C-alpha cells in the first residue's frame, strides 16, 4: 500500500481554456479533487448598457470553439424578449448553421484534443515531449491509423466550418444568426455546396471516427470502469423541430440517483462559496443572477460559479443528452459493441449506467451523437425551402426579458436577458462547462468532473496520465465555464 | 517546406482569449495547418493542442526558451489583465507557484525574437477591455511598453483574424529573415506595418471602397431586411466604411461567404472594436 501524493496540473492541456486540476491520490486512486477555472473576462458585466441586439455578436466571443451555441442561446433569448416570430425557414437555417458546428466540435475534440491520450503522434512538437510512460497501448498499425485520421480530421473539421459559413457568414463567430431568424436565405446553389461538404463529413464520421472510438475503446476497456462520478445528467433541449417551442431533436430531462425527472429551470441556482465572487451573490437563480468578482476571497478556488439543480450536481454533454433521450445506436456501434465487447445493444441505455457514465463512455457517447446529428442535418436539408425568407426585423423593446435554452456541443446552455430603457439591464449565462467543471457548492458538494475524478487510477505518480484523460472525456471549455 | 527543413520555435500563450484565434488558424487552406505545424514552424507550447501538460509543459517551454533565447516567436492570443495583481488570468503552475499572464509576458516577452499579437484582444484590448469590464485587460504592445520591454510586436487583428492573415504574416516575416537575418528581417516587417501595427498586405485597403455594393451605397439603395442581398447594408449597421481589411476579396472559410454578403461588417479588425463599432445593427 502507498500513502498520499497531491498532484497539481496547470495548465491542463488538450482542452479549451485555463484549468488547474489538483488531485489527492492515496494508495493508487484519486480520493479528492479540485478544479480551478483560471481566466475571467466578465461578459455579464461587459454586456450591460448595450443595444440588446449586440449581444448575439458579443457573446460569441465567450468561446471560439462553440460560438454558434452562444449565438443560438442569445438569439433565442432575444427572440423571446423582443417577441420575434422566427420564420419556419429561418428556424431550419439556424439548425443547419449550428448543427454543422456540432460535427466540427466533436471531431476536433476526439482527434485534436483527445486522441493523443491514446495515440503517439509524430516525433516533433507539439506531439513531443510527453510523459515517458504515457500508457499508449495501440499496435503500430492502429496507432498509425490514429495519426492518419488525426491528419485527415484536420481537413474534415475545416470543411465543417465551411458548412457553418455557407449560411453563417464566417466561422469562428458567425454573422448569420440574429434576433428574428437568420440573415441569409439559403439558395439552391449554396444548398448543393452544403450537401457536397456534408457528404464528405458523413463519410469520415461513418467510416473512420465512429469505428476508431470503439476500436480504441476496446484496447482501453478498463476506462469504462472509472469516471462515474454522480452518474447524474442534465439536458435542456435543443434544435427545435417545429415552431411550437415544444419539440426538439434533444428533449429536456434530468437524470439523477437512478431516476428520470423533468427539467424545471427555476430549480437552477448558482453558488459561489468556493468561487471568486462576492459572498452576497450566492444561491441566485439566473433570472436574478449577479456577477461581482472577488479574486482575493479566501477559500475560493475558481472563477466558475457552482450551478446546482434542486441541490444536485449534474453533468452535461453528449453522454447526458444521449442518456436522457435514449436514441437507437448507430449500425456501426451495434456491430462493434458485439464484435469487440461482447455487448448486445440496440439503444444507448443498453450500455448500462456504469459503462455509459465512464471515461470511455463519454467518448463513445460523443461519437454516437455525431452519427445521430448526421441524420438530423440530412432531414433539415430535405426540409429547407430554397428562397424562402428566414428573418423578421423586430423593433427593440423598451422593457422585456427572455431566456434562450439550447445544447452546446459540450452540454446545456442558457442565456437570460433583461432589457430596460431599450438597453441590456442584466445578462446571465449558464453554460455547459460551467455544469461540468465547477467547484464545490456552499454545502461542499463537488462539481461533476471533480466527483468523476474520484476513483481514477494513478498507479504511477510520476506519470499520472489518467487524471487529465478523465477531464478530457468531458471536453472542457473553461472560457465557456467562466465567461 | 519539408519535414526536415528549418522551423523556428513558437510558443503560443493564451491570455484573455476565446481560443477563436487558434481555431481560425486551424482553418488555413493553403498551407494547411498540418503543413504549417510539420513544415513551417515548430509549435513547442500551445495549451490547446500539445501532448504534455501542467508543470512539465511549462518547463519544456522554459527549456526551449533558454536554448533559443532571443530567437523564438511568441504568439499571444487574448488580452493581458493587470488588475488584482494579474489574478484574472493564471496560465500555469510550476515550483508550487502560479504563473499569471502578466508574469508570463514579463518572463518570455524580453527574450522573444518578436511577439505576434494575434486577434483584436491581444492587439488592441478588444472585448475584454470594453466598457463594463473590470480586469484591466491590456493590449500586448501597451503592456510590454509599460514594462520597458522593447521586443518588436506585430499586430494581426480581427475577431477572429482570417487564417491567411496569421499564416501570411508569419510567411512575410520568415521571408524577410531569410533574406536579411533576424534584425534586418524584422526591420523590413516593421516597414510594412500601418500606424496600428498591422501588415499592409492584409490591412492596407478599406472594405467599403472595394465593396461590391458600393454603387448601391452611392445610390442610397439600402436593404431594410438582412435577407435583401441587393441593397447596401449601411442602414443595417455595416461598418465597412471605417474598416481596413481584405475580406471583400479573400472572403472567409474557403471563400464560401463573408460578413458583408451574409449580414454586416462589424469592424472586427479595428482598434476601437467593439465599443467604437457599436451598436452593431444601426449606423
Ligand atoms: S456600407 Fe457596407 S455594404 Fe454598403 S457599400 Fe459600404 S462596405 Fe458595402
Ligand atoms: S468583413 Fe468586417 S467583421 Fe467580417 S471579418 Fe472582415 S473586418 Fe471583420
Ligand atoms: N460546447 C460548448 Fe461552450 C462550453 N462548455 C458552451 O456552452
Ligand atoms: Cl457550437
Ligand atoms: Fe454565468
Ligand atoms: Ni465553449
Ligand atoms: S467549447
Amino acid at each position: 500500500a502507498t500513502g498520499r501524493t497531491t498532484i497539481a496540473i496547470d495548465p491542463v492541456t488538450r482542452i479549451e481554456g485555463h484549468l488547474k486540476a489538483e488531485v489527492v491520490v492515496e494508495n493508487g486512486k484519486v480520493v479528492d479533487a479540485r478544479l480551478s477555472g483560471g481566466m475571467y473576462r466578465g461578459f455579464e458585466t461587459i454586456l450591460r448598457g448595450r443595444d440588446p441586439r449586440d449581444a448575439s455578436q458579443i457573446v460569441q466571443r465567450i468561446c471560439g470553439v462553440c460560438p454558434t451555441a452562444h449565438s443560438t442561446a442569445s438569439v433565442l433569448a432575444l427572440d423571446e424578449a423582443f417577441g420575434a416570430k422566427v420564420p419556419n425557414n429561418g428556424r431550419i437555417t439556424r439548425n443547419l448553421i449550428f448543427g454543422a458546428n456540432y460535427l466540427q466540435s466533436h471531431i476536433l475534440h476526439f482527434y485534436h484534443l483527445s486522441a493523443q491520450d491514446f495515440v503517439q503522434g509524430p516525433d516533433t512538437a507539439p506531439f513531443v515531449p510527453r510523459f515517458p510512460k504515457s500508457d499508449l497501448r495501440l499496435s503500430k498499425e492502429l496507432n498509425k491509423a490514429g495519426v492518419d485520421q488525426y491528419i485527415e480530421a484536420l481537413e474534415v473539421r475545416r470543411i465543417c466550418h465551411e458548412m457553418v459559413a455557407l449560411f453563417g457568414g464566417r466561422m469562428p463567430h458567425v454573422q448569420g444568426q440574429v434576433v428574428g431568424g437568420a440573415t441569409e436565405i439559403p439558395t439552391k446553389e449554396k444548398l448543393v455546396e452544403y450537401a457536397a461538404r456534408f457528404k464528405k463529413v458523413r463519410d469520415f464520421v461513418e467510416q473512420k471516427y465512429v469505428p476508431v472510438v470503439y476500436t480504441i475503446g476496446s484496447k482501453y476497456k478498463d476506462m469504462f470502469k472509472v469516471g462515474q462520478g454522480f452518474k447524474a445528467a442534465l439536458c435542456v433541449g435543443a434544435f427545435p423541430l417545429d415552431n411550437s417551442g415544444k419539440k426538439h431533436l434533444f428533449m429536456p430531462g434530468v437524470y439523477a440517483k437512478g431516476k428520470d425527472m423533468p427539467f424545471d429551470p427555476s430549480k437552477i441556482k448558482e453558488y459561489v462559496k468556493y468561487s471568486w465572487f462576492a459572498e452576497e451573490t450566492t444561491g441566485l437563480n439566473y433570472k436574478e443572477g449577479k456577477t461581482i468578482p472577488a479574486p482575493d476571497k479566501a477559500g475560493a478556488y475558481s472563477f466558475v460559479k457552482a450551478p446546482r439543480y434542486d441541490g444536485l450536481s449534474l453533468e452535461v454533454g453528449p453522454l447526458a443528452r444521449m442518456w436522457v433521450n435514449n436514441p437507437e445506436l448507430s449500425p456501426v456501434g451495434k456491430k462493434l459493441l458485439k464484435d469487440l465487447f461482447g455487448i448486445s445493444a440496440k439503444k444507448f441505455r443498453d450500455l448500462g449506467e456504469e459503462a455509459a457514465f465512464s471515461l470511455m463512455g463519454r467518448h463513445v457517447a460523443r461519437a454516437e451523437e455525431t452519427y445521430y446529428m448526421l441524420g438530423a442535418i440530412e432531414g433539415w436539408l430535405k426540409e429547407i425551402k430554397a428562397g424562402e425568407d428566414t428573418v423578421v426585423m423586430p423593433a427593440v423593446p423598451a422593457s422585456a426579458e427572455g431566456t434562450g435554452f439550447t445544447e452546446a456541443p459540450r452540454g446545456s446552455l442558457l442565456h437570460y436577458v433583461k432589457v430596460k430603457d431599450s438597453k441590456i439591464d442584466n445578462y446571465q449565462i449558464v453554460s455547459a462547462s460551467l455544469w461540468n467543471c465547477n467547484p464545490r457548492d456552499d454545502m461542499g458538494q463537488r462539481g461533476a468532473v471533480e466527483e468523476a475524478l474520484i476513483g481514477i487510477p494513478v498507479d504511477d505518480i510520476q506519470n499520472p496520465v489518467n487524471v487529465a484523460r478523465l477531464i478530457r472525456a468531458f471536453d472542457p471549455x473553461l472560457s465557456c465555464a467562466v465567461h | 517546406g519539408t519535414l526536415t527543413g528549418e522551423r523556428p520555435p513558437v510558443f503560443w500563450l493564451q491570455g484573455q482569449g476565446c481560443t477563436g484565434c487558434s481555431v481560425t488558424l486551424l482553418n488555413s487552406v493553403h498551407p494547411s495547418i498540418a503543413d504549417v505545424l510539420l513544415k513551417v514552424i515548430s509549435l513547442e507550447f500551445h495549451p490547446t493542442v500539445m501532448a504534455w501538460e501542467g508543470e512539465h509543459a511549462i518547463e519544456h517551454m522554459r527549456k526551449v526558451a533558454e536554448k533559443f533565447k532571443g530567437k523564438f516567436f511568441l504568439v499571444i492570443e487574448g488580452s493581458v489583465p493587470v488588475e488584482a495583481d494579474g489574478k484574472y488570468c493564471i496560465i500555469g503552475e510550476a515550483n508550487h507557484h502560479e504563473i499569471s499572464m502578466v508574469d508570463a509576458l514579463k518572463e518570455f516577452g524580453p527574450n522573444a525574437a518578436a511577439v505576434l499579437a494575434v486577434g483584436t484582444c491581444a492587439a488592441y484590448g478588444g472585448i475584454p477591455a470594453a466598457e463594463g469590464s473590470e480586469t484591466g485587460a491590456t493590449a500586448v504592445s501597451k503592456f510590454l511598453g509599460d514594462n520597458g520591454i522593447k521586443t518588436p510586436v506585430v499586430n494581426i487583428p480581427g475577431c477572429p483574424p482570417h487564417p491567411d492573415w496569421i499564416v501570411g504574416t508569419v510567411v512575410l516575416a520568415l521571408d524577410a529573415i531569410k533574406k536579411n537575418g533576424l534584425e534586418g528581417g524584422l526591420a523590413e516587417v516593421v516597414k510594412v506595418l500601418d500606424s496600428d501595427g498591422r501588415p499592409t498586405p492584409f490591412f492596407g485597403r478599406n472594405i467599403h471602397e472595394n465593396c461590391p455594393y458600393l454603387d448601391k451605397y452611392d445610390e442610397g439603395v439600402m436593404s431594410a431586411t438582412f435577407t435583401d442581398k441587393v441593397g447596401c447594408r449601411y442602414d443595417l449597421g455595416c461598418k465597412g466604411p471605417m474598416t481596413m481589411a481584405d475580406c471583400f476579396e479573400r472572403k472567409w472559410n474557403g471563400g464560401v461567404n463573408w460578413c458583408v454578403q451574409n449580414a454586416v461588417c462589424i469592424g472586427c479588425v479595428e482598434p476601437d472594436f467593439p465599443d467604437g463599432k457599436s451598436p452593431f445593427y444601426q449606423a
